[PDB]
Order: C-alpha cells, then structure tokens, then sequence
C-alpha cells in the first residue's frame, strides 16, 4: 500500500505534451478561481493539480489587486489534472504557502498561513489536522510550492524561514502519517535554499531549489530518507537555470558555491540528472519570465564549464509569459518517469491592461519515443477580457 | 489555364442602388475555392467573400455572392459612399490566378 | 493584434537584387500559409508566390520563376523575398498576405494583409 | 478483465434514438465549451462523449473566429454520455487530433498537437504518458477522430500523414498498455485514407474511412489484430456515402478503386456489413452537410452496381445542418451492437450571423425491435444567440 | 441482488416533509434547466429525481414559449434527490415521455420520442439501448411519467396509444434486463387509462391512473407480475381525486365505471390502500391545479358512497400552484413505505408575466410517528424574474 519508488528511472530523450488547463481563456466567460503558484502531484491512479487561490474568481470585484502573496484568504485548491478551477473546486486548507504528498495511502498537505512574524504550518493527513509547527526564525515561513516525496510512509518537506537575502534557517521535516517524527537542520554548501523541486532518487530525495540571495545556479539538497542526513551543493552545469542570470557566453557555476552572478532574485525551477548529464528547464529570456525551454547539458551534473546542450525543446515561445515551473515523478510499469509543469502568469505588474494577476498551467512528461516541435502559450487576450 | 475575366470594367452608379459584378471563368473550377476582395486605393486589399458564398468576418451585410462552375456574381444590394473601389475575384485553388478587377466610381 | 509589416522597398537599377522582409506579429508561421502578392502601377493584383505552413514553396508566378526566391524564418517569424535580376516590369507595390489550410474544409483565403512596400526598378 | 469482443453481431433492423446533448441551445444561457469533432466510446459500464474543444466557452470573447482546426489551445474533453460540456469538464490531453480506446482495464488516448511540420502523438494510458511519436512525413499528422478498438489488450490506431490530395503515408499502430508494440504501413487498393470509423469485426478490426483525394466511395481497411496484416479496398455499394458525391441516379463504385466522381473533398462517416448487405449513413444533401439519413443497401458490401435501399431512416432533416458521423460498438448480453453518432455543426463559414463555430451531437443505436420516424436537429436559433 | 419488494406495507398515519428543490427560485440567478413532468425513484441506496427538460435553461432565449410537450429537444434528466437541475445534470435519453425503474441491479429507462404519428419507445438498461417499440395505434404513444416497478427482475410499464377522448389501446409491457419479454393488452372495466402511478403491492403491481375521457374518479390497474393477468376497475371512494371534479357534496364514484362527472380532462395523481381505507392526494381547488392536500377516506377502497375523511394534510396552500403528483415506494428495514411528489408548475398559460413554463418539486414520505402543519409552495416571484 505504501509507495517506495523502488523502480529505476525511465529513459528520457525529451518531453511530450501532457496537459493544459486554459484557465485564463475560460475565465473571460465563466467563473474561474484566481490562482497562482500551482503544481501537480499524482496518487497511484491519476494526477491532480493544486494551486493557491486568492479567495475570489476572476470576473469579480475582489479580483482587483491580487498581486500580493500573503493574505488571510488564500487557500489550497485541488482538482484532477485537466479540470479547470471552477466554483466546484475543493479548497483543502488555509494556506499562502503549500506542499503536497501522496504516500500510497492518503494525501498529505503542508499549509502555511498566518502573520508574517508568527506563522503556522498545519500538517493535514487523510482529512485530519495531524500536526502543527510555528515559525522558528520569526519571519516568513515558506515551503516548496510543489510536491513533496514519501518513501515507505516517511514523507519529506523542505521549509525555509528567514531573510530572503541573507542567512535563513532551512529545515527538512520527516513526517509519518501527518505526524512530524524528525527535523534536520540544513547542512552543506548551499547558502540560500527556497522553493525546492524534489523528486525520489531512490534511496533518497533529491531537490533542486532556487538561490534568491547570491547565485544564479540552482542549489541541490540530497536527503537520505533513512539516516536523515542532508547534503547540499549546487547544480554543476555551466548553463545556469535561474532568472535573472547572465547570457550563455558569460555564465559560470561552481559545483559547490554560488557563482555570484546576477543572483539577486530568481524563479522556482527544476533539474534532474541522467547519469552525468543534467536535464533542465529555464525561461528563454535571461532577465524576465518570458518563454520556457528545456534541454540536456552533457556532463552537466559533474563538470562545470560545460555548455554543450542537446535535445532542446521550446515549451513556451520566447515572446510569451511563463513563471514558476517544477518537477513531479510518475511511477510507470518498469521505471519512474519525470514530468514538469510550467506556470504561465498573466496580469498586473507586467501587463497593466488588467487589475488582476492569475496563471494557467502546461504539463509535459518525459518520453523514450520521438517528439516534434510546438509552442503552447496561455493564449488569453487581455485587451478584450474584463479589467 | 483558368482565366478569370471580371465582366464589367468601370461600372458607375450612385449611392443606394444595387451593383452586380461578374467573374466568368474559362474552364469549370471547384466552386468553393473562389474569393472576392475589395481594394480601396491607398489601403491594403480586404477579403469580402470566400468560398464564393461566404461573407468574411466583419464585412457588412450589403455584400452577397453566388455562382457555380464558370459563372460567379457579387452584389452590394444597397450601395454606400465608402463601398466604391476595385473588386477582384481570385481562384486560390490550382491553378492560382487573380482577376483584372472592376472599378466602382461615384457618378 | 495580428499584423504584417513589409520592409525593404527601394529604388533598384535594372539587373539588381532587393530582399523584401515581412515581419509577423500575433501568430506563428508554423500554422499559416504565406503569400507574396504584387500590384504593378496601373494594373491589377498579381499572385507572386505562396509558401505552406510546412515550409514548401507551392507556387512561383511564371515571370518571377527562376529570379525570385521566397523563404521564411520560423524563429523570428519573418518572410523573405530575394529578388534577383530585377526588370522594369517588376516595379510594383508588394504585399505579404496570410491564408489557412484546414484539414476538413481546405484552403481558406487571404484574410490578413500587410501595409505594402513599393519596389521601383528604374532606368 | 481485458475486452476481446468475441460475441456475434446483434441483429439490426434499424437504429433507435439514444442520446442528445443540446449543447448550442444551452450555450445561449450558461457556460458551455466550444467544441468540434466529437465521438462516443464506452467502457464496460457506461458510455462517454469526447470532443476537441477550442480552449474557450461560447459566450466568450475568445469564441470569435474558432473555425480553425489546429491551434495550441484545443484539448480533448471527456464527459459521460449526456452531460453537456460545462466548465467542470475534464480535458484529458492537449490535442488538435485525437482518438480513444478502452481495453477493458483503462482508457487509452492518442493525442496529436504541435507544428504542422513536426507534430507529436502522445499515447496516454491509465493516466500516464506512456509513449510518443513524431511525424514521419513532416506534414499534418492526424488520426481517426473517433474511437479505436482493442482486442485482448492490443489496441489499433490508424494514423495518416501527408498530402490531403496525393500520396500520404498511412500507418496502423498496435499499442499495448500505451506502448506501441508494432507499426504496419498501409498496403492494398485504398489510395487515400483519413478519419476512419473502426469497429471490432472479430477476429479483427474493420475501418471505413474517407477518401479526400479521388473518390466519393469510402475506403475499407481490414486489420488483422493478430498477424498485423492490413488489407484495403473500397465500399462496394453503388450508393456512395461521401459528400461531395454525385446524385443516386448517376453514382458508381469500384469495389477496388476510387470512382473518380466528385472526390475532391469529403466528410467523415461510417458503414458496416450485415452479411452481404451494407448498413450505411450519409448526409441527405449530396453537396453540403445538410441532413442525415441511414439505410441498408442490399448486396452492397458484395456488389458494385447495387442501388437497392431498405430500412431508410431520417435522423436529421434535409434542411438541418449535420457534419462528422461515426460508429462505436457496444457489448450486449449475447451479441455486439452498433451505434452511431452525428455531429451537428452550427456557426461561422456556413451561418454568418455568429462569429463562432461549435457542434452538438445526436446518438443512435441499432435495434432488433421496431421504430418510428422523427427528426432531431440541433435546434439552436442563431438569430437570437449572442454573436 | 434483484429487488422483490416482499416486505409488508409500513404503517402510515400521514406524511412528513422529505425534500424540496427550489428550482424556480434558483433559476433567477444561475443556470437551471427548464423542466416539467418530474418524478422520483430510488435505487437500494438513495433516491433520484427525474424530469423532462425542454433542452434549455430558464435565463435563455430558447426558454420562450416552452409550454409545448412534444419537441425534438426534450430529454430525460436525472440527479440525486435534492440536487437542482444545474448544467452538470446528466440527460439520460431523448424523450418527451418517460418512465424509470431500478430492479436492484441497474436502471431501466423507457423513453418515447419522435413523430406524433410514428413514435418510438426506447428501452435502455444498464447504459445500453436494449429494445425498441413503435406506435401500435399510430397516435401519441405515451407512458406513466413516473416510476415503473420491478419484481424479481421483471419490470412492468403501462403504455397508452390512441385518442385522449375515446377508445385507446393501453398495454402493459413486461421487461427483463431491458428486453421486452411479454406484452398484455389491457382488459377490464377501465375505459381510459393514462399517466399511471404504480406501486409494488406484493405480489403484484397496483397502478392508479387518470381518466382523461369520461371520469373524475381514478382508474385502477392490477397487474399480476407473474401470470401477466390484468384487472381494471375504478377507485371506489366517494371523494374523487381527478381535477376537474365536482364539489365534495355533489361528487360520486362507481367502483366499476366512470362517474360521468366533470370528466373532460384531468391531472396525474396517486392513491393507495390501507386495508379498506384509501390514502389519496388531490388539488385543493376542484377546477384549477391550485393547492394540494392529502387525506384518508374510510372504507374508500371498498365502498363507493363513502365521503368520510381523516388525517387531512395541506401540502401546498389553496392559492399556490401545484400540478402532476405521483407515488414511489421505498424499502424500509421491516416494511415498504409510500412517498409522493408534487410538481409545482410556474409560468406561461396560467401566469402571463413570463414567457416560459417550468416546475419545482416537493417530496413527502409516509410516517408512523406524528407530524404538524405547514405549507411548502414554490416561492418564486415571477414579477421580478426575467421574462
Ligand atoms: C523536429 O523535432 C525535433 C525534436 O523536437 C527537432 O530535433 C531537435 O532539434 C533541435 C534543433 O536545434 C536539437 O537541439 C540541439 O540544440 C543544441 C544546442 O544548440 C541550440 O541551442 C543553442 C541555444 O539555443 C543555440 O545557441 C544553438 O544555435 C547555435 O549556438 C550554439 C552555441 O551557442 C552552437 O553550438 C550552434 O552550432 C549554433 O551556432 C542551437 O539553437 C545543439 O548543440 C544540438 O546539437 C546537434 O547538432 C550538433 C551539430 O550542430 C551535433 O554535433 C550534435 O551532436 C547534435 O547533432 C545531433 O542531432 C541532430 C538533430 O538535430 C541529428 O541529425 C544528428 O545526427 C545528431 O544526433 C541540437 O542542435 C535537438 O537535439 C533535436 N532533438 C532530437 C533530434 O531529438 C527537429 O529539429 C525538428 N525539425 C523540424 C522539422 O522542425
Ligand atoms: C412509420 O415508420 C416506419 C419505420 O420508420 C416507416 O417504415 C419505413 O419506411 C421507409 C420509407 O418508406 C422504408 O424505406 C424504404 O425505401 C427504400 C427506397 O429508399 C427510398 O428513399 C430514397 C431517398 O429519398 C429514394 O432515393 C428512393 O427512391 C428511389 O426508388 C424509388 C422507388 O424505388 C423511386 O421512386 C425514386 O425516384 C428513386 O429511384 C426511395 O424512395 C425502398 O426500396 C424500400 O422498399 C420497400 O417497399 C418497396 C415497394 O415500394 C418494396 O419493393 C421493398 O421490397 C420494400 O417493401 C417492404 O415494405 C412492405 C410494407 O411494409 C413490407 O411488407 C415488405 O416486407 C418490405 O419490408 C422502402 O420503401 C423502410 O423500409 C420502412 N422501414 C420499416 C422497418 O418498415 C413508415 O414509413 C412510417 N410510416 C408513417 C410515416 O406512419
Ligand atoms: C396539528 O397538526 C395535526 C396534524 O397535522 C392536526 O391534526 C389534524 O387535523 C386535521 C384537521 O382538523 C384532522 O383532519 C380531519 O379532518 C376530517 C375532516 O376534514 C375537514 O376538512 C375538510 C376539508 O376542508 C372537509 O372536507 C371536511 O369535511 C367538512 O365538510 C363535510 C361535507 O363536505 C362535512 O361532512 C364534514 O363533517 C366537515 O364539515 C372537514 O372539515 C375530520 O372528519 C377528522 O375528524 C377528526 O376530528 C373530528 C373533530 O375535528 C372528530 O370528531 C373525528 O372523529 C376525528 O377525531 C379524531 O381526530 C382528532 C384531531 O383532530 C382527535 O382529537 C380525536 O381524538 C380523534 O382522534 C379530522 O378533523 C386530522 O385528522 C388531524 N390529524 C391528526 C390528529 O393526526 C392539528 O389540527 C394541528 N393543530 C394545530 C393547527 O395546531
Ligand atoms: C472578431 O475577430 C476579428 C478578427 O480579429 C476582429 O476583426 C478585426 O478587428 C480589428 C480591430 O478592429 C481590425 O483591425 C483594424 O484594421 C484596420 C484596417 O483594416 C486598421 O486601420 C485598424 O487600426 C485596426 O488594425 C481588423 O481589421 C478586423 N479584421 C477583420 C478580419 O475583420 C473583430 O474585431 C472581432 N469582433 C468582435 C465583435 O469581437
Ligand atoms: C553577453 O553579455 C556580456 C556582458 O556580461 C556582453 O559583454 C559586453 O557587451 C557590450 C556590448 O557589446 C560591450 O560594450 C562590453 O564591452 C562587453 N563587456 C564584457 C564584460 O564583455 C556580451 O556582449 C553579451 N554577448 C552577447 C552575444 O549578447
Ligand atoms: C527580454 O525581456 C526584456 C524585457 O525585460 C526585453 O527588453 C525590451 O526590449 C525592447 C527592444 O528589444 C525594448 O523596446 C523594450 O523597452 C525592452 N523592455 C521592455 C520592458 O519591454 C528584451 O528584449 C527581451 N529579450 C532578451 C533576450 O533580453
Ligand atoms: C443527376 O445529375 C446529372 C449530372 O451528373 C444530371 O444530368 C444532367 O442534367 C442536366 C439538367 O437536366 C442536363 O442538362 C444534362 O444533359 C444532364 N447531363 C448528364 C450527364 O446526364 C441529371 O439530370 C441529374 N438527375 C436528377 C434526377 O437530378
Ligand atoms: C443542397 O444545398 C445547397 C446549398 O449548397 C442548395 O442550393 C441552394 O438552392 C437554392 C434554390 O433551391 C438557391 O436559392 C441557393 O442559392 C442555393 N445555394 C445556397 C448556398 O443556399 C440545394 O438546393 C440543396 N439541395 C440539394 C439536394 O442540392
Ligand atoms: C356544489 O355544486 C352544486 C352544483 O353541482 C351546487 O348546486 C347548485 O348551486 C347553485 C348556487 O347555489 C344553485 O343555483 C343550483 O340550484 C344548485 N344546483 C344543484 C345541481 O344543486 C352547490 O350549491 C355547490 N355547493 C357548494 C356548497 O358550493
Ligand atoms: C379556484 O380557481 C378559480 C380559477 O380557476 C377561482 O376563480 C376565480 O375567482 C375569483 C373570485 O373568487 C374571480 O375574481 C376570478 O375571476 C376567478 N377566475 C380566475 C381565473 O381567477 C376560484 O375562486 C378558485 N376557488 C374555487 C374553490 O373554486
Ligand atoms: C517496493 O514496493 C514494491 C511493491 O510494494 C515491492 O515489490 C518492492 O520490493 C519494494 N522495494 C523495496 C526496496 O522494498
Ligand atoms: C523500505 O521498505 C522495505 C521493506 O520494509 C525495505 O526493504 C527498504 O529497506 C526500505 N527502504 C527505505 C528507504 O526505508
Ligand atoms: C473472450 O472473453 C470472454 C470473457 O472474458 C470469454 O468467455 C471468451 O471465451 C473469450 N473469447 C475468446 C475467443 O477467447
Ligand atoms: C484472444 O485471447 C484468447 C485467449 O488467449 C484467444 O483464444 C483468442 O484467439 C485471442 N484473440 C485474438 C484474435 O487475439
Ligand atoms: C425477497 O428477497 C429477500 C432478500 O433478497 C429474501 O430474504 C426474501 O425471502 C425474498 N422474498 C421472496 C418471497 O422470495
Ligand atoms: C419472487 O422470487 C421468489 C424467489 O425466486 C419466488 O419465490 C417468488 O415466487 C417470486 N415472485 C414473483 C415471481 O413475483
Ligand atoms: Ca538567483
Ligand atoms: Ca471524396
Ligand atoms: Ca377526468
């Protein structure tokens, strides 16, 4: 009944289209939730999409000025993958930060809400409020914004608390049926760790995070699900994945330390490893969240100074808007497949012809077959939609 | 090999009358790959009729079209001041060919 | 908003070369058929060339055949006309247009047109 | 658990009304998806309707100019048979072409999306992206637009790639649990094959396709689900079913070759065989997709030169709009029943009082009892509906 | 697994409120189907409401002039008891007349649609179209408009065909898993039989119908589910239940024959027997469908010439609109309970401030306990609702 992710990793030559929600296009006619920060997670049967909704629909007076991220009204919305966030959507907890697991028996939700100083993280398992934690650093407590990973019933959640540009306390929480059985403080070479995309690299969990303080390469957190031992490093490829980043010709990485290049802010993203090569995805524009491309860097997980791509794909066109992206793993018949989702953000603070901010999602999965080209933007026309 | 001869050249009339434009085709052609365009001078061509019977998106209701085989006809039922221009009939199936046009001028 | 903007119209002495470019905004050439159409001064519209969405040049007008080369860049969404050995009859206003090939119904008809660029071959 | 379709074919004397969705009538008040190219398929319990939605509702600004068939936003929508495509509809893949099977264990979806030159088919089984293929002819890759057929877990999908008027590469793909185990190139007397309506004629699959190049009779593809051997021919009846077609007084067939009569374009349709007779359905108007009638041609599967109808029915009236139609088989208690669906298209390019294009569906099933007369149009009044 | 209704009848002293849908009140804001002719039926777990929808919602342009009863667009809608007919309602067949059973294994739907002359009745069982019948009298084929009854897998449906004022052919159809195994022509003293409310009076079925030709008392059809033998008579109570009817002081029954009193038209209603007494329900107004009261006539099932009432209840008030009402039986723990539903009609042909006609439903069930008084009208204010 429990899920242990024991199978090997599927052979990946690229990613094929899997899903699209068309949320903003449907919001022009119809009642659709205003969301942001989505992700995808699958129980052993099918896949579900999650988002953080702002407590209102888009054709709503309350949709005005929804660019904030921490309000008492944001909740965690869950549907099946494909069903748009209509008014029948079940909102499963109060949260302005969230993460979700399925251990093979029941769903686990980690939901952070409350004051910026004193914040509360509720751990909900099987429809019960099983546990709760308070901020340790008395700052904005926050978590992965994507799926967490369970192996043998022990699920792991990475939670950060502290300054965005400075030393912050990051912890890894080991949860069993909603109860927190252990908590390990982060240790290693990664200085700033946020919004991690974790995947089961049996026998453990590997997370690729964002460095929001001093690096444009991504941190790596290796969690030993068993000994509860944490290792930290940086993604070693010379083609770094965070945005803002420097241009390909003038970019660098350290394999151990932040590269100190255009590392002021960032975006949530993903990466995983195929032998020595690294499969990664990033925005096409190096400064704005415009476009989205995935590719493979040869010897990119072991060697810096490597800038040899292969199997490049353009998921979202260079002129179109993207946002947070993340990884989730799907148990196949003989191996474990890796899929990713891209969040396509539309609205205020970058397009001033509307008063709202929302997002749509596009989902791709790895394939051992062949694939073509394309581009799957959001498609909404905001010049005609209601303000 | 299909030559589309627009029959009336320089038809002249006055606002509020009905104007009938004709495109006759050498040999018979599939009656769903013929279109009618309007080219007011100093402005890019605008598509009026498609498939020989279908009004385009945004075209007023005045224009209608019909035809089959070698015969094709367009009619603006009640003219307007700004409906005075050159009118082309095009065959966009194989073989590709345009027409020479018909000039509408206010009398 | 979708728009087509043609550029590169200029004086050319006979025997020369000019490249016309049509930049497209609001859509991708990977799904639309693109056309070059010209109007010589005092004559009607003439269909110069047609390219598919799959990248094949389906047609070149008999006069232009062998002298003009029509191509497209699907990364920048641009359409190009390389005109070689320009004669005085090729002075005209040039137009990039767009139509569609539907699986069910078929070819549709040029619904989007550019501003136009004038190429004058002189002396 | 697997489905093998082993029972005989039910005795059919005609077809009885089974379902109607009233999509366009409900779209005037309410939020209903803009769709086209629908079909029906049944798991061993109940039946589901599928459609290709344009990523918008009908009372929507994005509903304007939805006559195109290949956009990055079209997805595959699935409900139970009867439930209209409301905003709670689950859209199961990104696709502007599609087909769907149920092998008795899980649903299989074949979904085509992408650039016209490159195009990818994602094969999704049991909620996983199991396989993927690229265009072989670097043209518009396309598939049946109706249900595919599985026998003993091996499902079969007919996919065409190439010119609509010319030689195109058609292949038959044999899929096992989402994985493509074999691929047979088409061989036989059928020159152009598109949009096939397939049914399990145990021990194999028989598909009646459309000839979009040089014939107004329909092609026939006989797939041996076991030896993977393909045979091709044409529907032999003198009353041909494609539209455009010549009048009944002067129509012909070849039983091997295209008739070379009014074969320029066509419409997706169906036909099956009862002994030597052929049960078929077509539009009442010989040139436009207006009306829909089904009947039986005596010795029509065996003899060109037969124009003898019997058991004629008028499913949609002569002046009412129809469109794509297709077949699907339902396992009965002692035999296999044949049902068909008709797509009733409404909107732009044939009715210029609206800016949108959508469809409704009407479903009939074969019966061994008696039946009456009727007519079940779409019924929407577009003079009053929003533009 | 099959349902045999073997338990006794529950002790009934009156009826208690059970459900209300508030359809018209919700239709003012929101998308709700335009329906009429509803009923209720229960599978061994819960109860479902059915209606004949006019293929449109109420805030719709197509809602105009929906007073007709036979259009190609009416379908049969099914929800759980309580859920209003929103746009997610599954419409289970094409029908302008309908009836529905549950035999303990699967649902049976009898659906009549088509031309007035040649009409078709489809018999759908377990999501398959199992059988079909044509009009025998070449007139308006019609059925119970309420639930049918199954005993040991054999379900019984009463279907009438012929003139409304004259001799019409009524038949009782015995269906097994959707297949019609037998058909008995009606025989007995009942001359006109329509819109029967049937209930399992083990070992058979007892139906109380309407006499639309020459009587204001109700007919009774006793079907022997086993020998397929039909008996007909009239409800013997001196307080007759049809409307139009004569005033209590001047009314009469005959217990065998129509009373020939105000028998021109009628309304669908119900009645059942408790020993010699009759439990019945009718409209409060004797000429219009205004109000609804249920009561018990002492020795009313055996003696014409009895006008003794008791246990009277006012389900809808004298000045509030009612309509069709019917009975359905629910299997209890130790006995069989009787419930009824009342259809509250609102709109055109009786209230000329709107252009539509729709209905709501109110459901009561018998009780062995005590109860109070009340009145549960529809409550919609049509002077403010959209026309
Ligand atoms: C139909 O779909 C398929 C699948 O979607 C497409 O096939 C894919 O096509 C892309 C096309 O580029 C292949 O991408 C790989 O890109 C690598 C990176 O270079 C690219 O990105 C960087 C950043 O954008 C750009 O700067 C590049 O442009 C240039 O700059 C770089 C340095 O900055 C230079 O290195 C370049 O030379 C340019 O100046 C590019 O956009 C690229 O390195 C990679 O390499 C292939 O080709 C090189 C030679 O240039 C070989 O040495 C290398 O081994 C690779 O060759 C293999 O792949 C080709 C197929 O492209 C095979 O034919 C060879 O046999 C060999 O296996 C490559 O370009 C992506 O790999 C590919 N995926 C596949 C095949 O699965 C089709 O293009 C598409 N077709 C249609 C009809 O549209
Ligand atoms: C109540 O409902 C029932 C069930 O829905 C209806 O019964 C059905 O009625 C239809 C229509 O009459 C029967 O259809 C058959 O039509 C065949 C020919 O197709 C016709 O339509 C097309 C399209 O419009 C035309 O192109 C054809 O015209 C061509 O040929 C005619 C004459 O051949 C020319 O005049 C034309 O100019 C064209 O050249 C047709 O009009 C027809 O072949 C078929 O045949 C029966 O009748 C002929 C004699 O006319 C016999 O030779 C043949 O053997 C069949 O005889 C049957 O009928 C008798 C009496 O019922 C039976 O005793 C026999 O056993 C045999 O079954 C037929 O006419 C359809 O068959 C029928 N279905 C069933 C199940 O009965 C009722 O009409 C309807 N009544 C109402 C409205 O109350
Ligand atoms: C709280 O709730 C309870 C339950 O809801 C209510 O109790 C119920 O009350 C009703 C109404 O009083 C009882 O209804 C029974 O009505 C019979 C006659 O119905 C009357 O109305 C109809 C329609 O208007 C008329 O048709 C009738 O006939 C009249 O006209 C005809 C000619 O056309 C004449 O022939 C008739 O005589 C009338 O003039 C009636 O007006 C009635 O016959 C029945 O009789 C019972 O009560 C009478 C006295 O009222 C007794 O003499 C008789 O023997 C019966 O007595 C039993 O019931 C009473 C309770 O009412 C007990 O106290 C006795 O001990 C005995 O058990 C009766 O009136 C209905 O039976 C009753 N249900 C119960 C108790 O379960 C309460 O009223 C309500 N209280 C409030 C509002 O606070
Ligand atoms: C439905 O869709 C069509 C297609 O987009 C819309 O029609 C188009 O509307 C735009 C904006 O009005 C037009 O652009 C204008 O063109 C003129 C020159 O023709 C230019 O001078 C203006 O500055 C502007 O660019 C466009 O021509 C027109 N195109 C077509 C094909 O008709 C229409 O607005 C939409 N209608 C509704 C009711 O939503
Ligand atoms: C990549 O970015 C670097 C800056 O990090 C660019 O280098 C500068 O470019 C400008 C404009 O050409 C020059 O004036 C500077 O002298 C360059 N400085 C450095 C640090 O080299 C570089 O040109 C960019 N390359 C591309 C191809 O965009
Ligand atoms: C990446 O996005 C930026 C916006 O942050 C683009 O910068 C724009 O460039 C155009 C000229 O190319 C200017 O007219 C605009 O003023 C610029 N800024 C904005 C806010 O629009 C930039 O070109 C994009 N491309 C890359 C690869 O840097
Ligand atoms: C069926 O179609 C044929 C054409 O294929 C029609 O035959 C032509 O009809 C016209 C008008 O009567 C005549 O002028 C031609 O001489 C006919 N030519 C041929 C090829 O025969 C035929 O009339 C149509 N039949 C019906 C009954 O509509
Ligand atoms: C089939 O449909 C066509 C339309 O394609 C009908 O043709 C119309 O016929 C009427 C006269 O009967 C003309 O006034 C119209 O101009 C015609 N065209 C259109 C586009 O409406 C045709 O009559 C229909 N019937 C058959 C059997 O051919
Ligand atoms: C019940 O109805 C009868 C009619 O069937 C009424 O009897 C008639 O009433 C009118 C008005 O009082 C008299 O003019 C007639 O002479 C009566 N005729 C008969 C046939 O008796 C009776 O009054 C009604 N009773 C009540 C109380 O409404
Ligand atoms: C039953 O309903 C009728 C309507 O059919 C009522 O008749 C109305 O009575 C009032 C006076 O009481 C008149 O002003 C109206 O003109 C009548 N007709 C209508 C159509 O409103 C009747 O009063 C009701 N009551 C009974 C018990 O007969
Ligand atoms: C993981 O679980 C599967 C099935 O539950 C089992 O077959 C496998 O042996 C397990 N792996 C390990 C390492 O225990
Ligand atoms: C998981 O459980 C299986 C069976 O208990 C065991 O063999 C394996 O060592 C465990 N692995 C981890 C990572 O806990
Ligand atoms: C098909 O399956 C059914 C039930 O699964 C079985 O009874 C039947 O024998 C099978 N047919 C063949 C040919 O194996
Ligand atoms: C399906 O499997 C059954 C049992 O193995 C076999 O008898 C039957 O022939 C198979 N049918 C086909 C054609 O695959
Ligand atoms: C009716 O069914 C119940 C349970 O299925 C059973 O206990 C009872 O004996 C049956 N009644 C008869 C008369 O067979
Ligand atoms: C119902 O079933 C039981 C058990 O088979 C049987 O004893 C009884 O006679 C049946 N009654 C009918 C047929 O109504
Ligand atoms: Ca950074
Ligand atoms: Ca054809
Ligand atoms: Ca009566």
């Amino acid at each position: 009944e429990y899920r242990n992710w024991s199978k090997p990793q599927c052979g990946i030559t690229g990613f094929a289209p899997f899903s699209k929600d068309n949320s903003i296009r449907l919001s022009a006619g119809g009642d659709i939730w205003v969301t942001r920060e989505p992700y995808v997670s699958c129980d052993p049967d099918k896949c579900y999409q999650f988002a953080l909704g702002q407590g209102t629909t888009l054709n709503n007076v309350h949709s005005n000025n929804t660019v904030r991220d921490r309000t008492p009204y944001r909740t965690l919305l869950m549907n099946e993958l494909g069903v748009p966030f209509h008014l029948g959507t079940k909102q499963v907890c109060i949260a302005w930060s969230s993460s979700s697991c399925h251990d093979g028996k029941a769903w686990l939700h980690v939901c952070i809400t409350g004051d910026d100083k004193n914040a509360t993280a509720s751990f909900i398992y099987n429809g019960r409020l099983v546990d709760s934690v308070v901020s340790w650093s008395k700052d904005i407590l926050r978590t992965q914004e994507s799926e967490c990973v369970c192996i043998n019933g022990t699920c792991t959640v990475v939670m950060t608390d502290g300054s965005a540009s400075g030393k912050a306390d990051t912890k890894i929480l080991f949860i069993e049926e909603g109860k927190i059985v252990h908590t390990s403080t982060l240790s290693g070479s990664a200085q700033h760790v946020e919004e991690c995309s974790c995947y089961p690299r049996y026998p453990g969990v590997r997370c690729v995070c964002r460095d929001n303080w001093k690096g444009s390469n991504r941190p790596i957190v290796d969690i030993n699900i068993k000994d509860h031992s944490i290792v930290s490093s940086y993604v070693c490829s010379g083609l770094v994945g965070d945005t803002p980043r420097k241009n390909d010709s003038s970019s660098s990485s350290h394999c151990l330390d932040p590269n100190n290049e255009e590392g002021g802010h960032g975006v949530k993203g993903w990466a995983f490893d195929d032998g020595n090569d690294v499969w990664m995805g990033r925005t096409i524009n190096e400064t704005s969240r415009l476009g989205y491309e995935t590719f493979k860097v040869i010897e990119g997980w072991s060697n810096p100074k490597s800038k040899l791509q292969t199997n490049r794909q353009v998921i979202v066109d260079r002129g179109d808007r993207s946002g947070y992206s993340g990884i989730f793993s799907v148990e196949g018949k003989s191996c474990i497949n890796r899929c990713f989702y891209v969040e396509l953000i539309r609205g205020r603070k970058e397009e001033t012809e509307v008063l709202w901010t929302s997002n749509s999602i596009v989902v791709f999965c790895g394939t051992s077959g062949t694939y073509g080209t394309g581009s799957w933007p959001d498609g909404a026309d905001l010049n005609l939609m209601p303000i | 090999e299909v030559v589309l001869t627009q029959s009336p050249g320089t038809l002249s009339l006055s606002p509020g009358e009905r104007a009938t434009l004709s495109c006759r085709a050498s040999q018979s052609l599939g009656t769903n790959y013929l279109a009618w365009y309007q080219h007011k001078p100093g402005q890019s061509p605008r598509l009026l009729i498609d498939g020989a019977s279908t009004r385009a998106i945004g075209i007023p209701d005045r224009f209608s079209a019909s035809g089959s085989g070698t015969d094709f006809t367009l009619t603006v039922s009640r003219l307007e001041p700004e409906d005075f221009a050159v009118y082309y009939c095009q065959h966009y199936g194989n073989p590709y060919t345009f027409g020479q046009g018909t000039k509408l001028e206010i009398k | 908003e979708v728009q087509l903007v043609e550029s590169g119209g200029g004086l050319v002495q006979p025997g020369g070369s000019l490249r016309l470019s049509c930049a497209a905004s609001g859509f991708s050439f990977t799904t639309y058929e693109m056309n070059w159409v010209r109007q010589a001064p005092g004559k009607g519209l003439e269909w110069v060339s047609h390219i598919s969405s799959r990248g094949l040049v389906i047609y070149y007008a008999d006069s232009v055949k062998g002298r003009f080369t029509m191509s497209r860049d699907t990364a920048k969404n641009s359409l190009y006309l390389q005109m070689d050995s320009l004669t005085v009859a090729d002075t005209a206003v040039y137009y990039c247009a767009r139509h569609y090939f539907d699986r069910d119904w078929g070819y549709s008809g040029m619904d989007l047109w550019g501003q136009g660029t004038t190429v004058t071959v002189s002396s």
